[PDB]
């Protein structure tokens, strides 16, 4: 029975952790909580209880939080969080015109055009940098393919731009490459960016594990996530040193439902099923899993987001009553 | 009679070119295309050429250009080259819902006005220590008035009612956010345009729900080269759209995704729409209108058919089958 440290966030963000805890509770899942709020303080560091209390549990769910520097950004410089993972499938309740997306992007998460470094060379000409390292290229390239493996995926493709930023992306692909020479078994292509947009729109059955540098890995993880409903119900998961990984919503705050009833817990509840992967409680994960896709499908329930008249307390009981049926 | 500087390009590019020239021939068009070639070699001597004839004609008709991204930095992409050194500064595309052409998404009707010379195109990268490489995003304001300058006269003079400007400025506070700054410029001039801006990320997934809300949009390079392959995508792929590439005197015609096509090059499977609508964007800049009219409602006339479909957009008909089927309706 592991200990998991969770921070609910701001707006909606405790109702859905509150949702999630509950539902978590429903499956008899050997998880309990460590409530922690973070907040930027200076010394701009996060409060050291929370530091202390991750720094020991390794696992982490995170509620949205509102918008002086990033917190997010913090917290993915706290405790080295360098890569980005996001699974985007289809949800048979939630119908898009894109059905069979597959898709997991990783994205590497320290540097690349999120360097922090730009410069008012003279007024009106502004340089903004592009960092891209031999060390975070072949990490975020490692664990691409390791997770490829770890999760029986079969292609790995890398995104990048290399034939118009030779020297920064063609590192990058450089690094791909060569993991690539070394785990075999897992099949591997590169595709230019534009090329990986043009595709997708089209065809995203023809991808399967997308690798790439900051911001592509921006872009396109929003861009799979439209493909499926949007940020309401896509999971996300930020994988760090020391084994450390925070499971997130993505979703903004919500405020002005905050205490109203009628949040959606969905993207948080399955960045939690990925925790549970992540962790090794596949039965859990499965059971959770399917309890709210069968909620979804009904539809009875559905949140107001997702086209329904129902307040989050109807859809998080019926997943808890649903998850309770699979024993 | 109009003399035009044609690059065959690589890829699927010449054989496309042919069939531009031979319903040219068939349509009458008072055109000459004085081709020049650029080779696969570092040295710039072919690049330094076009650009000298295209200064030279003012106009030119071009395929893609090969980017061996396996060369050293020093060899740089000669589709940017010739881009930068002519200062075609406005990458246009129109990309429209084609009703034969049935996708996941309707009554898509966008016009992208795109930063073609400056952001992240710069080619402007060096490594200080081993292994630690640095590019330079590099965003003016004399470029991004220029641009926005283009978006916005464009939205006025089409008709258009909104102006979107895309960006990352929430991360890229100073570069992004200069280039937000001059848009704000321009519209003040133009209070009759909405004016709107959206973060490239959320702009991709309005895209592929909504992409319905979008009328004009403007934004740097790079997110206009991911801007135009996803609304391209939408419409039903590359063999479709045209692109446009404007300078103050020059002009450069091209296919909107800018690819080489080597894949499906000499199988008689390329699609020639975007070639052709392009040629009649040049037939359009150069003021012979009537030809542009006549070769454009074929093209799009031929599109009516789904039996003419190449396999990009779901048939299987070929390169040639198509352009006969142009060359029918042209009718004299
Ligand atoms: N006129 C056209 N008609 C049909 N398909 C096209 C056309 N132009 C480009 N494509 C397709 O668009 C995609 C991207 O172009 P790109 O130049 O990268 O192709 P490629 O490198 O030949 O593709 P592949 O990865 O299949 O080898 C390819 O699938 C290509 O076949
Ligand atoms: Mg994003
Ligand atoms: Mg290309």
């Amino acid at each position: 029975v592991q200990t998991v440290t969770l921070i609910p966030g701001d707006g909606i963000g405790p109702e859905i952790s509150a949702a999630v805890m509950k539902i978590f509770d429903a499956a008899k899942a050997p998880i309990q909580w460590e409530e922690r709020n973070v907040t930027a303080i200076q010394g701009w560091m996060i409060p050291s209880e929370a530091k202390e209390s991750m720094d020991k549990n390794k696992m982490g769910l995170k509620g949205p939080l509102k918008t002086h520097p990033s917190m997010n950004l913090l917290l993915r410089k706290t405790f080295d969080l360098y890569a980005n993972v996001r699974p985007c499938v289809s949800i048979e309740g939630y119908k898009t015109p894109y059905t069979d997306v597959n898709i997991v992007t990783i994205r590497e998460n320290t540097e690349g055009e999120y360097s922090g470094i730009e410069h008012v060379i003279v007024d009106g000409v502004v340089q903004s940098i592009k960092l891209i390292t031999e060390g975070a290229s072949k990490r975020i390239a490692e664990f691409a393919f390791e997770y490829a493996r770890n999760n029986h995926r079969s292609n790995v493709t890398a995104v990048h731009k290399a034939n118009i930023m030779r020297m920064s992306d063609g590192l990058f692909l450089q690094k791909c490459r060569e993991v690539a020479e070394s785990c075999k078994d897992i099949k591997f292509n590169e595709m230019y960016l534009d090329t990986v947009c043009l595709n997708m729109v089209q065809d995203p059955s023809q991808f399967d594990v997308l690798v790439m540098p900051n911001l592509y890995g921006d872009i396109l993880s929003d861009l799979c996530a439209g493909l499926i409903g949007g940020l309401g119900v896509t999971p996300s998961g930020n994988i760090g040193a020391n084994g450390v990984a925070i499971f997130e919503s993505v979703h903004g705050t919500a405020p002005d439902i905050a205490g109203k009833d009628m949040a959606n817990p969905t993207a948080l509840l399955l960045s939690a099923v990925m925790m549970l992967r992540h962790m090794g409680l596949f039965d859990h994960a499965a059971r959770i899993e399917a309890a709210c896709f069968a909620t979804i499908k009904d539809g009875k329930s559905l949140t107001k987001d997702l086209g329904g008249n129902a307040k989050c307390s109807d859809f998080t009981e019926e997943i808890c009553r649903r998850v309770k049926d699979l024993d | 009679r109009h003399t035009v500087t044609m690059i065959p390009g690589d890829g699927i590019g010449p054989e496309l070119m042919l069939h531009v020239k031979s319903v040219f021939r068939h349509a009458c068009v008072p055109v000459d295309f004085e081709e020049v070639h650029v080779s696969s070699n570092a040295d710039e001597e072919d690049i330094r050429n076009a650009i000298m004839a295209i200064r030279r004609n003012r106009v030119a008709l071009k395929g893609n250009i090969e980017t061996n991204h396996n060369l050293p930095p020093s060899h740089k992409s000669r589709n940017n080259i010739l881009r930068t050194s002519l200062d075609l500064y406005a990458n246009v595309i129109h990309c429209k819902s084609l009703p034969g052409v049935v996708t996941r998404h309707k009554d898509i009707d966008i016009l992208i006005v795109r930063e073609n010379t400056e952001g992240e195109y710069s080619s402007l990268e060096h490594e200080s220590v081993a292994g630690v490489v640095e590019s330079l995003k590099i965003i003016t304001k004399a470029k991004s008035l220029r641009i926005a300058e283009y978006a916005f006269k464009l939205a006025q003079e089409s008709g258009r009612k909104k102006v979107t400007a895309v960006h990352k400025a929430n991360i890229m506070k100073l570069g992004d956010g200069l280039f937000l700054q001059c848009c704000r410029e321009v519209a003040a001039r133009y209070p009759q345009i909405t004016f709107e801006n959206m973060i490239v990320d959320n702009t991709t997934m309005q895209l592929v729900s909504r992409p319905q809300q979008f009328d004009v949009m403007v934004m740097p390079n790079l997110y206009g080269n991911i801007v135009n392959n996803v609304c391209a995508g939408l419409v039903g792929g590359p063999g479709l759209v045209a692109g446009a590439n404007y300078g103050h005197v020059y002009a450069v015609f091209e296919t909107a995704t800018r690819n080489t096509g080597k894949s499906i090059a000499n199988k008689n499977i390329a699609n020639p729409t975007a070639t052709l609508l392009a040629s009649c964007m040049m037939l359009d800049h150069l003021k012979l209108h009537s030809y542009a009219t006549s070769i454009r409602k074929a093209v799009l006339a031929s599109m009516d058919n789904e039996n003419m479909h190449t396999p990009d957009i779901g048939g299987q008909g070929t390169t040639s089958e198509a352009i006969q089927d142009v060359i029918r309706h042209i009718r004299v």
